[PDB]
Parts: C-alpha cells; structure tokens; sequence
C-alpha cells in the first residue's frame, strides 16, 4: 500500500500527463509513480524532475539508469533500452511532468485532509512541531516533515539524505498514510524546499512564515524570492477564513508575503512589542529549565510554552499558540502543545532535569546564526559563557576566523576542537581558529609546558583540544552552578567523520554521563576549575 | 660555532686556523700514546675497530662517518687490491 | 621435526624465508609488540639517550626497567593533565575514576600523551625533539654557567667541569643530527634482524639433530616470548598491568641479551 492510482495508464490520462508522444500505455505495475530516478524503483513509471541541479534529460537518463519502466524528456530518451517494461513517454515539459508525477488520488487525499506549512529564516522547526503537537492535541493525526527528517503524515519520519525529499514521494508517502495510520498529511518545508518545489506542490490550508528574512538570496539570486514563491503557493491553493498569516509584524518580509495572495484569508500578527497583535508575555519567569509567559491577547490562549531561549523560544511559542487558537478557542488544548515544546528537542535543547550546571546543545555553523545564538546565551547566562565547537573540512577558509572572534568576544571561556576533520588534517584547521585571537599554536603549545597558560587581553580565556569527548566532557565539568554550557557545535547531528570513516559518538547521553560522573570526579579531589587540572600527586 | 671545547684536532690544522680566524681560539700540545692515537683516526673499519669494536661502531653508526679507503688494512678487510706497491696507481 | 631432520615451517633454519648460496645470504625479520631499546645506546657509561634527553640515567633506567611515569613524554597535543613529576616511584592517581569518566576507548585515545610507561615512552620521547632549539638552550645554559663565579671545594669545580662537558657533548651529539639524515628516534628496536641460517652454526640435520648454538637459543627465547606476549596482548585487553608489564620486561632483557 505505497500508493495508489499509479499503476494504470487511465490514471496518467486523468492527471492531465500529456507527453505528446508515448508508446502502447502504461501498463506497468507501480505503486507511486516518482519524479526523482532515486524515490523511483525498478518497473516503475518515472517522469521527468525539474530542478536546477538535475533537468529533465539528466532525470530521465538517470531513471532509464536505475531501470524506470517510463522516462520523460524533452527529446527522444532510450528507456526501454534498460529497463523492465518497454513502454515509455517523453514529456517535453518538465514542470508539468512534475506536477503530474503525483497521483491525482494521492493527490487529492492529502490536499482534502488538512496542511500546514511553515518556512521561516530562523526557528521554523521549533513552531512545526508545536504545530504538529497542537493539531494532534485537537484529535486529528498529522505529521510535520522537517529538514533533519520528511514526514509527509504520522509520528514517525521516514530518513532522507536531502533536507527536503521529492515532491511525488512525498505525496506517494502522504496518501499511504492517510489510507491506513494518519488521518492529516501536513506537508511542511523550509524556504529553501519551498523555493525549490516540494511544498510548492501541494494544496496548503495553512501557510504561515514564523521568521520572514533574507532566505536563499545567494541561491535564488534575489532577496524576498522565497516569500513570494511562499505567498505564490499559499495563494494558488487558498480558502476564505482557512489560511494563517501570522508572523512577526516587525519583518517587512512578513508583511510583503501577506499582503500578496487572497484578501478573505484570516491575517494576525504574533508580534509581542506591537500593540496591534495584542499579544505579550506579561510574565517574568525566563529560566534555562522552563520560561512560562502568561500570554494575554483576545485571540491567544492564556498560557504560553515554556521556551529554552529568551525572545527564539517565545516568539516560536507566541506563533504557535495562534495555530493552537484557531483549531481551539479554549487554552486546555494547548497544554500538550506546551508540553511538547518544554520536552526539549534537538534545535536548541534546554537543560538536563538532572540537578547539575545547565547544558544546551544547539545547531550553529554559519557566522550569523551563532552570534545570534551567543547573544541569547549571554542574555540568559547568568554568570558564565562555556562554549566549545569546531570547524569542518575543505570549508569556506574565512569562516573560522571570524567565527573564532565572535565566539571569544562575549564568552569568557571557549574551548576549539575539531567538529569534522573529514579527510582534513587536524591541529590545522584548530591553528586557523586560534589565529583570530592572533595566537599561534606554537604558543600555546610553549606555554603549556609551564603553568601560567595567559589570558586573552580583554580578560576572557581560551582553551582548546584535538579529541571532542574529553573536551566535551571537561567543558561540561568545567561550569558553575548558575552557569550553562553551551555545546554549538552539532545539534541533532549524530555523525562525526573523522578522515575518511565517519563514528557516530556525538550525543547528549555522554554529557548525561559527564553530569553524573562529575559528582564522582569532585569526590575524588580532581580539580576542574580550568584547562590544567589539578591532579593530586 | 667552528671548535667546540672538548676536541681533538690536528697541528697544522690549528695553526692555520689562527692565523686565518681571529676568534679566540686556544689549544695545548697533548702528547697521545701508542693506544690511544689509533683509537682516533680518520677511518673506522680496521685502525678503530681493533681493540674496543664496540663504542668504535656506535659512535660512527650516530654519527654517520663516511669512510674513504685510503688506509691498507681497511682494504685487507674490505678484499680489495690494497693502495701499496703494485697496486698504487697514478 | 623430531625424528624427521626437516626443516619445520616458519621456524629458524625454515624455508622460503631462509631457504645453497641464496640461503646463506637471505635474512628474517621478527616483528615485536612492544619496542625495546639497544644494548649499548643506553646501559654503557656513554649514554647518548641520556645526554639528547637531559635527564640522569637513573629515571630512564627505571622506565625502561622498573615501572615509574613520565608527565607527558610527547609533547605535540594539548594536554590537560597537570602532572609536573618527572619519576612517579608508585601510582597515587585516581585511575580507575579518570579513566571510566569520559568513556570507554575514550581513555586509550588520550592517555598515551601523558601516561606513557615502557619503551615506547622513550620512543615518542626521541620521536618530537626540537633539535634546533635544544642546541640554543644548551648554548645559553652554557654561557650562564661558569661566569656567577661561585668557588668552594674540589667537589664544586670538578662538578661544574663536569656539568659543562655534559652540555658540550650533548651540543655535539645534537649537532650532528641535523645535518647527518639519521633520525634518533631509531636507537630502539621496534624489528629485530635475523641473522642468516648458514652465518649460524649449522651443519647438516639427520634424524632430528639440531646444530643450535646459544645465539639460536637466545632467538628461540626471544620468538617465544614476543608470540606469548602478542598473544595474551590479543587475547585480553583486561588483564592485570603487572603481568603484561614483567613479561614486556622479560622480553626486553632477553633481546637486550642476544644483541650484547
């Protein structure tokens, strides 16, 4: 039960599939007929994938590679030269071969049963599953797809390699749920799935943006291209009083994407400081544990989530208590929505229950983002900054510095390890980063056969190490009581490739045994107040 | 950064020296002995390695002494025609 | 083979590695599991490891005999242990808490930069030696000392007389290295030569007669002990540090024998 309406050539001929030139008819058994060589299988029909990377010769190609009884492309491909049906279509337009590409009752299924997509610059998948949580609290199933994981419909997600999978098995996938297992087939994708094609594909019901910005503006070429090919698929699929606008009114983006689309959809601001959205936290109860606001606005529920960050986690609260208000005026509902968000996933987790010094893992790699991330951990850290992250292999050079400097300007103390080696030498890319204080690993190294170990200028220290567990376990001993640690390396990433072979030892249990064997280590006498421990005799 | 304190170097080596380099250099005649002369040659294959033939390898072995077979016995242990006589050429 | 005068396989007078001129002239190599150092670079009264790592013989006789610690032989890596102690005589440092902290094979990876026992201690020691400025600290030590001007005793002077020409032959030894492509690292062995059947005292095998001399008996030695070694290295990892550590030395001594 993969799919269904994909196995009969009348299905491809009620789907509008016209290729202009076909021979016989599809007669060949296929479950869920897919645009992409790889979502598709061996004697199945696979029509032609439009993509900048990939066109629709190189898609048909590869799918008469792979062996798809069908290939569609704007000249005359050989697909029945490699595969087990003889029977094939060249579609000259890729698009519509796309679009095609999903069945017109897998389709229709998770267009008729509910959708929900959310693509924001930043804290996107922190809303979409509270979303999720919210809609699954009302009494309806659904799944969120996110870009570590696509999940057409259901709670568990399928694993794809790329952050958003193809738009014809993503729908194969969402109609075999919402036959059997799922009753709601929310298609959610970020800027970059949704300026590529994958939501875009679908028939939206609910098309909110929870941080409007920059997105894409390298790839796309265009600044604001990702908003308006967002409001594009919202308003090509709309319903009166059925769509969400709400985003934050201070971005400009936001209101540019609202005001394009249907007028007659519902529009609402979640902003906290401006006073037509109405909504506030009123509350001050921030804590790296739990931050409870009591929200009060007339559309809003009263009770607000507890969020790991200062303003990130609430303005993901704050915009997902409107998609909790909608399906339910009453604020009961949104306690498993508030639960969900207080169970700390993996983009930006909160602390261990565990009574032990904080720790946060979140995902920062590029420059920007773990300023942003710096700067809410310092505006939540109540007494120290303990940070430690790394570098990847064969990376954009310049980003190492700079990040080096941003990360020792507001910590106190920072420890440099190697995040991802990958076939890259070690203690190089580390002596890069240490070149952005201006120290040398030379000096350091010098300086470490003695005691001292100096300061920067500025007062701050600077550690570093070429293993990441022992480093990792000493940053997460070496912390105060009402101090946090802060792990930016990997967030839900569970991979370290270290040279050519890749161990997946990168997780939170190791600081949950860290936090627990610490007690045994201050019982023992170790001293882990800095680098050097003070090892007794 | 030419002679270090502890050394053994030759007479007219050393005169020449000071009259060529002005740096301070001092040495005083040491009068070496029937043993002791031999254990310091320029090769290390038989004039050396004939009475202590541990500490004669180990130290040309650090050091990597490259030796020309320009002696007789160092021949007689290698199976050459040794340079005396006949088979002195030129 | 007893009672069949053959050659038995992989053995000391075995063919295809031994195996009448070629025979004469072919050699074996014996792999080792632990490193051990030479006879004569170490236990003689001129101790070239002593003078290029500027510590007395006795520590390092200890290393390599007895069981004591270095801080952090090699220096390469940061390291975080704060040791200072140039000879640990006994073992007061929480090792059972340190090690099962961060992880299991999570100690192996980081403990060999700073708790290095046996040989290989010596080895990485040798290994990451800045020739270059060695020689400078040697040249500045040198001219501090003998200019303070400090008199006394004969048990002054002939020690300060002694210290200097320490430090001039360590200059000289140091010197030579940077400019005779011969690394120092090299003074162990981590394979041993085998000295060719026919170079050996062997003149025929008939009926299980075995012409071995007591080299070849110090090789059975030696070989019986490394593939014991090797085996209970592969057999458990677990085991107790003090047998592994007196058969190591046992092995060590008996190469230590054969090569003098």
């Amino acid at each position: 039960e993969p799919k269904f309406r994909m196995s009969l050539a009348e299905l491809l001929d009620e789907s509008r599939v016209v290729p202009l030139s076909v021979y016989g008819d599809l007669e060949v058994g296929i479950s869920g007929v897919q645009h992409d060589s790889r979502l598709v299988e061996s004697g199945d029909l696979f029509v032609c994938c439009v993509g900048r990377k990939t066109d629709g010769h190189l898609y048909l190609s590869e799918a008469d590679k792979r062996g798809a009884v069908a290939v569609v492309a704007s000249k005359e491909i050989d697909i029945e030269e490699t595969l087990g049906c003889k029977a094939l279509v060249i579609v000259e337009d890729t698009n519509a071969v796309l679009a095609v590409l999903a069945a017109s009752f897998y389709r229709h299924p998770s267009k008729s049963m509910t959708l929900i997509g959310i693509t924001g610059t930043n804290g996107k998948t922190t809303t979409s599953y509270l979303i999720k949580a919210m809609y699954e609290a009302m009494g309806l199933r659904t799944g969120m797809l996110s870009t570590v994981g696509y999940y057409i419909y259901g709670d568990n997600k399928l694993e794809s390699p790329h952050t958003t999978p193809d738009a014809v098995l993503v729908q194969k996938l969402m109609a075999k749920m919402v036959h059997n297992g799922t009753e709601a087939l929310v298609m959610e994708a970020s800027s970059h799935g949704l300026a590529l094609g994958r939501c875009d594909k679908v028939d939206f019901d609910i098309a909110v943006f929870t941080n409007l910005t920059r997105d894409h503006l390298d790839f796309h070429g265009t600044e604001e291209e990702y908003r308006d090919a967002k409001a594009k698929l919202f308003a090509r699929m709309v319903d009166p009083a059925r769509h969400r606008k709400i985003v934050n009114i201070d971005d400009p983006n936001a209101a540019f994407f609202l005001a394009q689309g249907n007028p007659d959809v519902p529009i609402v601001t979640f902003a906290m400081e401006n006073k037509s959205a109405d909504v506030h936290p009123l509350k001050f109860q921030l804590s790296l544990f739990e931050t409870q606001v009591l929200v009060n606005t007339p559309q809003g529920i009263l009770e607000i989530s507890s969020g790991l960050l200062g303003r990130h986690n609430i303005y993901n609260i704050l915009a997902a208590v409107a998609v909790g208000i909608a399906v339910g005026a009453p604020l009961e509902d949104i306690v498993k929505g508030i639960e969900e968000v207080d169970a700390v996933p993996g983009r930006c987790e909160l602390i261990d229950e565990e009574q032990a010094f904080g720790v946060i893992v979140d995902y920062a790699h590029t420059p920007d983002a773990l300023s942003r991330l710096l700067d809410y951990v310092r505006e939540l850290g109540p007494r120290r900054v303990i940070t430690v992250f790394g570098c990847a292999g064969e990376s954009d050079r310049g980003k190492r510095p700079i990040m080096a400097k941003i990360a020792t300007d507001k910590s106190d103390v920072t420890i440099l390890t190697s995040d991802n080696p990958k076939t890259e030498d070690p203690l190089d890319i580390l002596d890069d980063m240490l070149a952005g204080v201006g120290w040398s690993m030379q000096d350091y190294l010098k300086h470490g056969e003695n005691d001292y170990y100096p300061p920067l200028p500025n007062g701050h220290r600077l550690f570093l190490h070429d293993i990441r567990r022992v480093a990792v376990r000493c940053a997460v001993a070496m912390g105060e009581e009402g101090d946090i640690v802060v792990v930016a390396g990997k967030g839900h990433e569970t991979y370290q490739i270290e040279g050519d072979k890749k161990e997946f030892f990168d997780d939170r249990e190791e600081c949950r045994e860290a936090l627990q064997y610490v007690d045994e280590l201050h019982q023992a006498g170790i001293d882990t107040s800095e680098f050097p421990w003070r090892l007794p005799e | 950064n030419v002679f270090s304190p502890g050394e053994l170097i030759g007479l007219l080596r050393a005169e020449r020296m000071g009259r060529a380099l002005e740096e301070a250099i001092c040495y005083r005649v040491v009068l070496l002995g029937i043993t002791r002369a031999s254990l310091n040659t320029q090769s290390f294959i038989s004039e050396a390695s004939f009475q202590e033939t541990a500490r004669v390898l180990a130290k040309a072995a650090l050091r990597g002494r490259i030796d020309w077979l320009k002696g007789l016995k160092e021949n007689v242990v290698l199976g050459g025609v040794i340079p005396v006589g006949t088979g002195f050429k030129g | 083979h007893y009672k069949t005068n053959k050659p038995e396989k992989d053995g000391l007078f075995c063919e295809r590695i031994f195996g009448s001129r070629i025979r004469r002239y072919q050699m074996g190599y014996i792999k080792l599991a632990c490193p051990v150092t030479h006879v004569w670079y170490l236990k003689r009264l001129p101790s070239y490891i002593a003078n290029l790592l500027d510590k007395p013989l006795k520590e390092l006789e200890g290393l390599v005999y007895c069981d004591f610690s270095f801080a952090r032989p090699i220096t390469k890596k940061p390291t975080f242990l704060r040791l200072r102690g140039l000879f640990e005589y006994e073992i007061q440092s929480w090792k059972y808490s340190i090690p099962l902290f961060f992880t299991t094979q999570g100690f192996d990876t980081f403990r060999n930069r700073e708790i290095s026992t046996g040989a290989g201690a010596i080895r990485e020691q040798l290994a990451d030696l800045d020739l270059r400025i060695i020689i400078e600290n040697s040249l500045v030590e040198w001219e501090e000392l003998g200019e303070e001007g400090h008199t006394g005793n004969e048990w002054e002077d002939r020690k300060v007389g002694r210290r200097k020409d320490f430090l001039v032959r360590r200059v000289e030894l140091a010197k030579h290295f940077i400019r005779t492509n011969i690394e120092p690292e090299w003074m162990v062995l981590c394979l041993l030569p085998v000295l060719p059947p026919e170079l050996r005292p062997i003149i025929q095998i008939d009926g299980g007669k075995l012409m071995s001399s007591d080299i070849n008996e110090l090789y059975r030695r030696v070989i019986y002990r490394n593939n014991t070694l090797t085996d209970l290295l592969t057999t458990s990892r677990s085991t107790p540090g003090e047998l592994v550590m007196c058969q190591e030395k046992l092995v060590q001594e008996a190469v230590d024998t054969l090569l003098d």
